[PDB]
C-alpha cells in the first residue's frame, strides 16, 4: 500500500516521521509511521493547508499531530513546485525538526525532520518521490 | 581538507576570503571598468578606481539584486585568480545572496559556479542569516541596512521568513545626496563628486544619535558646543552642527526628505507584529544591527527607547550591536562552510548535472 | 605590589630607552586615530640623538645594522665590526649593504664628533665610556670599552670642529691610527642616526578598507601611468613631476607597505615637526617583511587608544591576566617577551582589532605561537563554539 512508501522513505534514518494523506474530496490519512505524531493528523488540518486563507497561520500557527509548526517556504500551490517548507516549533529549548510537504496529482506526502537533520535533505528526498509519484500519475 | 572560498556580494563593496577564518582575506569595490569606447584595460578593483579618471564604470548589482552577470563573472574571475589567487574548480565556494533574489538569478548564480568554475560544492547564505550566526544566535530579528537595501528580517531556528519581510529603498547614498545639499544650505558648497566622497567621509566621521531629537536641535540652535570642523584636503574648513544628528534620523523620520515612509523602528515593529505571536518575545530580545549604515554611536540605545515608548510596558527590549558588525557578515559565512555538518549542505556538481538548477529552490534555503 | 611593580620597571628600561616626550605625542597620535602603534626598542645613546633632533635616521637603503655599543652605536660604523651583534657573517653582508650604499651614494663615510655633554652622558648616565687618559703619541685621550665581548681601544682628540671643542674618535686599523667612521647623510654630509622600527599597529574593522590594507611592491611607470593626473593627493603631483622623488619616498617605503601607513608615515613625520625628509619611520615598518628577525623586537613598546584600557575584566579567555601587562607611565606601554606580546594582540583583537602577523616571528623562536587561523583567533569565534554548541542542541 501507501505504507511501502512510508517505509521507504524512512530507511536511511534522516526522517522521524512520514506520512501520505489523501486531500482530495474529503482528507484522510491513507498511510503513516505508526507510533509517530502525522498519523492524527486531522482532515481539517490539511483543508488548512490547501484553503484559500493563507494568512492567518503565520499569525496564529498550527499544529501537526499536536506539534506546533510554523510555515517557513509555500510553494505548496505553484504548478512545478507544489511543496510547502515549515518547522516545528518547542518549548524550553526542546529540539525543533524541518518537515516538507509535497503535492502531487492525488496526495500529500509530508515528512518530519530528526534533530538537526537539515530542512533541505527531507526537502530533496520529499520532492524526488513526488516527482516519481506524478511520473505514475499520482 | 578543504578551506571554501568565502565570497559575499554587496551594493557597494565585496569581501572574500578563506572559510574558516576571522576576517576577510581581501575586499574591493566590485565594480568594473570598461574602456571609454583598448587591449590594456583592467577590469577590477583597485585598479578600476586608480585608473577610474579614464574608464568607465559599472556595477552589476543594484539594490542588493545582481543586474549585469556577464561582468559579475568578471568579478569573479578577479577574486578567485587576483586577490586570493586559489583555483576555484579545486574548492567548494559559499556564496551570499541579497534578500528576495529572483528565482532564474540563483538558477544563474548556480549555472555559472558550476558549468564555468567547475566548483566541487557550493552553498546559498542569506547575509543576515549569516549576521544572524556572527555572535551566538540562531533565532532572532536583523535590521540590515547596507549601501542599497534596508531590510528587517525575522528569522527562526536559522531561517528567515519571507512573508513577514519588509524592505525599504533608503540607504547611505541618498543620504549622501541630502547632507551634500543642506550642507550648501548651510553655506558651504558641496557639488561634485569628490566633494561626494568628502561629504561621505564626514558623515562616517561625524554622525551619531541624538536622544532626543527636539532638545538637540534647541541646543544647537541655542550654542555651538556639539559642532564640529572639517579640513578639506585644499585646507579649508567647514563646519557641521545640528546636522550630524540630522542626517541620522532620517532613518527614523523619511518625512524630513519629503518620505512617507514610517522610521526603521516602526517597520522593525509591523515586522514582528506579521511573525508567529510565539516567537516574537525572542525577537523582541534579538534585534541586531548590520552594515555600515549601523555604525552610527547611540543608535542602539535609542531604538531602545523608541521601541520601548512603542511597545506594551511589559515587553522586553534589547538592542544589540555587534562592535564590527559592518562586517559580521563575512565572519558568519566562514563558520558556516567551516563546519563537518556542512558536508550534507554542499551543493554537488553531480547533483547539478543530474537535476538541473531548480534543485536551488527545492535544496537552498 | 612588586607583582605589577617589576612589569613597571621593565618598561623604564625603554623609558630610559625612549623619549617620554614622544611617548605624549604618539599616545596622543593613538586618541586621534583609534589604532595600535607598536615600535621596536632603541636605547639611550638614541635618546641622545634624538635630544639633539640635529640628524637623519636610518632607512631601508642603508640597510647597515643599528650598531650595537657605546657612541658607535649611536650611528652606524663605516665598519660593522665595531657593531657586534649577529656573527661575522652577518656582519659581511652588512659590509656588502655598506658598499653597495656607498656605490650608490646613497651613503657616504663620514667623521664622528662629540661634545662633552654626550661624555658625560656615556660614562655618568650610561656607564658606557671609560675614562678618558691624554697620550701624547696618539696625541689623544685613549679609552676602552666592551663593545662586543672584547674591551677595545680607541682614541679621542679634542678637536675645533663648527668652532666647538668635539671629540673625534678614532681607531686602530693596521697598527695605525686613523679617524673613526660612521655612515653619512649624502645630502647633508651628516651622520645618519638610527631610525624607529615600527612593529604592529592594528586597526577596528570599523575601518578594514582594502584601498588601505593592501600592501604593493611597484615602482614608478606603474604608479604613473594607475593614477590619473588628477586622482590626486598633492605631493602625488610631484611623483608625476619627478622620479627620483618616487623612488626615495615609495621605493625605500615600498618594503610591503599599506597605503594607510603610507599616509601614516606623512601624519606622523609632519606631527614630530621633523623637517626636509627628516623622519623617523622611513623604513616602512611593517615586520611583514622576511627579515622580521624575532630577538630584535624586544624589548617591545606600543601606544594604544586611552578607551582600551578600561574595557572589561581581565583574564580574557585562555589568554588570561591577572596584572595588566607591562603598564608604563606617560600614557605608554612595554613588552618583554613574545608570549606577553602574542596575549596583548589576542586581547587587542578582542576589542575586535586586527592582527598582522609575518610567520618569521614563529620560525624565530620554533614553537607554534603566530598562526592566525589556527592560534591567534579571537574570542568571537569562542562564541561560535557556543553557537555550535546550540547547534548540537539543534544537532
Ligand atoms: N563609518 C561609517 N558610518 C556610517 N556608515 C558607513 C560607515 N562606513 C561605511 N558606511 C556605509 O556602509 C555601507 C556599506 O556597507 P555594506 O558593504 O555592508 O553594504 P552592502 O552590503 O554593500 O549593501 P547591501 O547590503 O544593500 O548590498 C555604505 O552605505 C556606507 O556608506
Ligand atoms: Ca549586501
Amino acid at each position: 500500500g501507501w505504507n511501502a512508501y512510508i517505509d521507504n522513505l524512512m530507511a536511511d534514518g534522516t526522517c522521524q516521521d512520514a506520512a501520505i494523506v489523501g486531500y482530495k474530496d474529503s482528507p484522510s490519512v491513507w498511510a503513516a509511521v505508526p507510533g509517530k505524531t502525522f498519523v492524527n493528523i486531522t482532515p481539517a488540518e490539511v483543508g488548512v493547508l490547501v484553503g484559500k486563507d493563507r494568512s492567518s497561520f503565520y499569525v496564529n500557527g498550527l499544529t501537526l499531530g499536536g506539534q506546533k509548526c510554523s510555515v517557513i517556504r509555500d510553494s505548496l500551490l505553484q504548478d512545478g513546485e507544489f511543496s510547502m517548507d515549515l518547522r516545528t516549533k518547542s518549548t524550553g529549548g526542546a529540539p525543533t525538526f524541518n518537515v516538507t510537504v509535497t503535492k502531487t496529482d492525488k496526495t500529500l506526502v509530508l515528512l518530519m525532520g530528526k534533530e538537526g537533520v537539515h530542512g533541505g535533505l527531507i526537502n530533496k528526498k520529499c520532492y524526488e518521490m513526488a516527482s516519481h509519484l506524478r511520473r505514475s500519475q499520482y | 581538507d578543504i578551506a571554501a572560498l568565502v565570497v559575499d556580494n554587496g551594493s557597494g563593496m565585496c569581501k572574500a576570503g578563506f572559510a574558516g577564518d576571522d576576517a576577510p582575506r581581501a575586499v574591493f569595490p566590485s565594480i568594473v571598468g570598461r574602456p571609454r569606447h583598448g587591449q590594456k584595460d583592467s577590469y577590477v578593483g583597485d585598479e578600476a578606481q586608480s585608473k577610474r579618471g579614464i574608464l568607465t564604470l559599472k556595477y552589476p548589482i543594484e539594490h542588493g539584486i545582481v543586474t549585469n552577470w556577464d561582468d559579475m563573472e568578471k568579478i569573479w574571475h578577479h577574486t578567485f585568480y587576483n586577490e586570493l589567487r586559489v583555483a576555484p574548480e579545486e574548492h567548494p565556494v559559499l556564496l551570499t545572496e541579497a534578500p528576495l533574489n529572483p528565482k532564474a538569478n540563483r538558477e544563474k548564480m548556480t549555472q555559472i559556479m558550476f558549468e564555468t568554475f567547475n566548483t566541487p560544492a557550493m552553498y546559498v547564505a542569506i547575509q543576515a542569516v549569516l549576521s544572524l550566526y556572527a555572535s551566538g544566535r540562531t533565532t532572532g530579528i536583523v535590521m540590515d541596512s547596507g549601501d542599497g537595501v534596508t531590510h528587517t528580517v525575522p528569522i527562526y531556528e536559522g531561517y528567515a521568513l519571507p512573508h513577514a519581510i519588509l524592505r525599504l529603498d533608503l540607504a547611505g547614498r541618498d543620504l549622501t545626496d541630502y547632507l551634500m545639499k543642506i550642507l550648501t544650505e548651510r553655506g558651504y558648497s558641496f557639488t561634485t563628486t569628490a566633494e561626494r566622497e568628502i561629504v561621505r567621509d564626514i558623515k562616517e566621521k561625524l554622525c551619531y544619535v541624538a536622544l532626543d531629537f527636539e532638545q538637540e536641535m534647541a541646543t544647537a540652535a541655542s550654542s555651538s558646543s556639539l559642532e564640529k570642523s572639517y579640513e578639506l584636503p585644499d585646507g579649508q574648513v567647514i563646519t557641521i552642527g545640528n546636522e550630524r544628528f540630522r542626517c541620522p534620523e532620517a532613518l527614523f523620520q523619511p518625512s524630513f526628505l519629503g518620505m512617507e515612509s514610517a522610521g526603521i523602528h516602526e517597520t522593525t515593529f509591523n515586522s514582528i507584529m506579521k511573525c508567529d505571536v510565539d516567537i516574537r518575545k525572542d525577537l523582541y530580545a534579538n534585534t541586531v544591527l548590520s552594515g555600515g549604515t549601523t555604525m552610527y554611536p547611540g543608535i542602539a540605545d535609542r531604538m531602545q527607547k523608541e521601541i520601548t515608548a512603542l511597545a506594551p510596558s511589559t515587553m522586553k527590549i534589547k538592542i544589540i550591536a555587534p562592535p564590527e558588525r559592518k562586517y559580521s557578515v563575512w565572519i558568519g559565512g566562514s563558520i558556516l562552510a567551516s563546519l563537518s555538518t556542512f558536508q550534507q549542505m554542499w551543493i554537488s556538481k553531480q547533483e547539478y548535472d543530474e537535476s538541473g538548477p531548480s534543485i536551488v529552490h527545492r535544496k537552498c534555503f | 605590589r612588586d607583582l605589577v611593580l617589576e612589569p613597571i620597571v621593565q618598561p623604564e628600561t625603554i623609558e630610559l630607552g625612549m623619549p617620554d616626550s614622544d611617548q605624549k605625542i604618539l599616545a596622543e597620535v593613538a586618541e586621534r586615530e583609534n589604532v595600535i602603534i607598536g615600535v621596536r626598542p632603541v636605547d639611550e645613546k638614541s635618546k641622545s640623538l634624538i635630544d639633539s633632533k640635529l640628524y637623519s635616521s636610518k632607512g631601508l637603503f642603508v640597510k647597515a645594522k643599528s650598531s650595537d655599543w657605546g657612541p658607535m652605536s649611536g650611528f652606524i660604523p663605516v665598519d660593522q665590526a665595531f657593531a657586534k651583534a649577529s656573527a661575522r657573517r652577518d656582519l659581511d653582508k652588512f659590509n656588502g649593504y655598506a658598499e653597495q650604499s656607498i656605490e650608490s651614494g646613497n651613503a657616504v663615510s663620514a667623521d664622528l664628533y662629540l661634545n662633552q655633554v654626550r661624555i658625560d652622558e656615556l660614562v655618568s648616565k650610561y656607564q658606557s665610556l671609560t675614562a678618558l687618559e691624554f697620550d701624547a703619541e696618539s696625541g689623544m685621550y685613549k679609552t676602552t670599552a666592551t663593545n662586543g665581548d672584547q674591551t677595545v681601544t680607541f682614541f679621542l682628540n679634542k678637536v675645533t670642529v663648527d668652532s666647538k671643542d668635539l671629540w673625534q674618535v678614532h681607531y686602530i686599523k693596521d697598527g695605525k691610527l686613523a679617524p673613526f667612521k660612521v655612515i653619512g647623510d649624502p645630502v647633508s654630509k651628516q651622520p645618519m642616526t638610527a631610525d624607529y622600527d615600527l612593529l604592529t599597529v592594528m586597526y577596528s574593522y570599523s575601518d578594514l578598507g582594502p584601498q588601505d590594507k593592501l600592501k604593493q611592491p611597484l615602482t614608478w611607470e606603474q604608479w604613473k601611468e594607475s593614477v590619473t593626473y588628477e586622482e590626486l593627493t598633492p605631493k602625488y603631483k610631484e611623483l608625476y613631476n619627478s622620479e627620483v622623488l618616487y623612488n626615495k619616498k615609495d621605493g625605500a617605503s615600498l618594503g610591503v607597505v599599506s597605503d594607510r601607513l603610507k599616509a601614516l608615515k606623512d601624519v606622523i613625520n609632519t606631527s614630530l615637526g621633523r623637517t626636509d625628509g627628516l623622519e623617523m619611520v622611513h623604513h616602512g615598518a611593517d615586520d611583514a617583511n622576511p627579515y622580521a628577525v624575532m630577538a630584535d623586537n624586544f624589548p617591545a613598546t606600543f601606544f594604544v587608544p586611552k578607551s582600551f584600557f578600561m574595557e572589561d575584566g581581565l583574564g580574557e579567555g585562555k589568554g588570561s591576566i591577572q596584572t595588566y601587562f607591562n603598564v608604563n607611565e606617560q600614557g605608554a606601554v612595554v613588552i618583554r617577551d613574545p608570549q606577553e606580546f602574542s596575549n596583548f594582540q589576542q586581547v587587542a583583537i578582542n576589542v575586535s582589532y586586527r592582527a598582522s602577523l609575518n610567520d618569521k616571528w614563529n620560525v624565530g623562536l620554533d614553537d607554534p605561537l603566530f598562526t592566525p587561523k589556527s592560534k591567534l583567533s579571537h574570542d568571537f569565534l569562542n562564541a561560535k563554539e557556543e553557537v555550535i554548541k546550540k547547534l548540537s542542541g539543534e544537532v
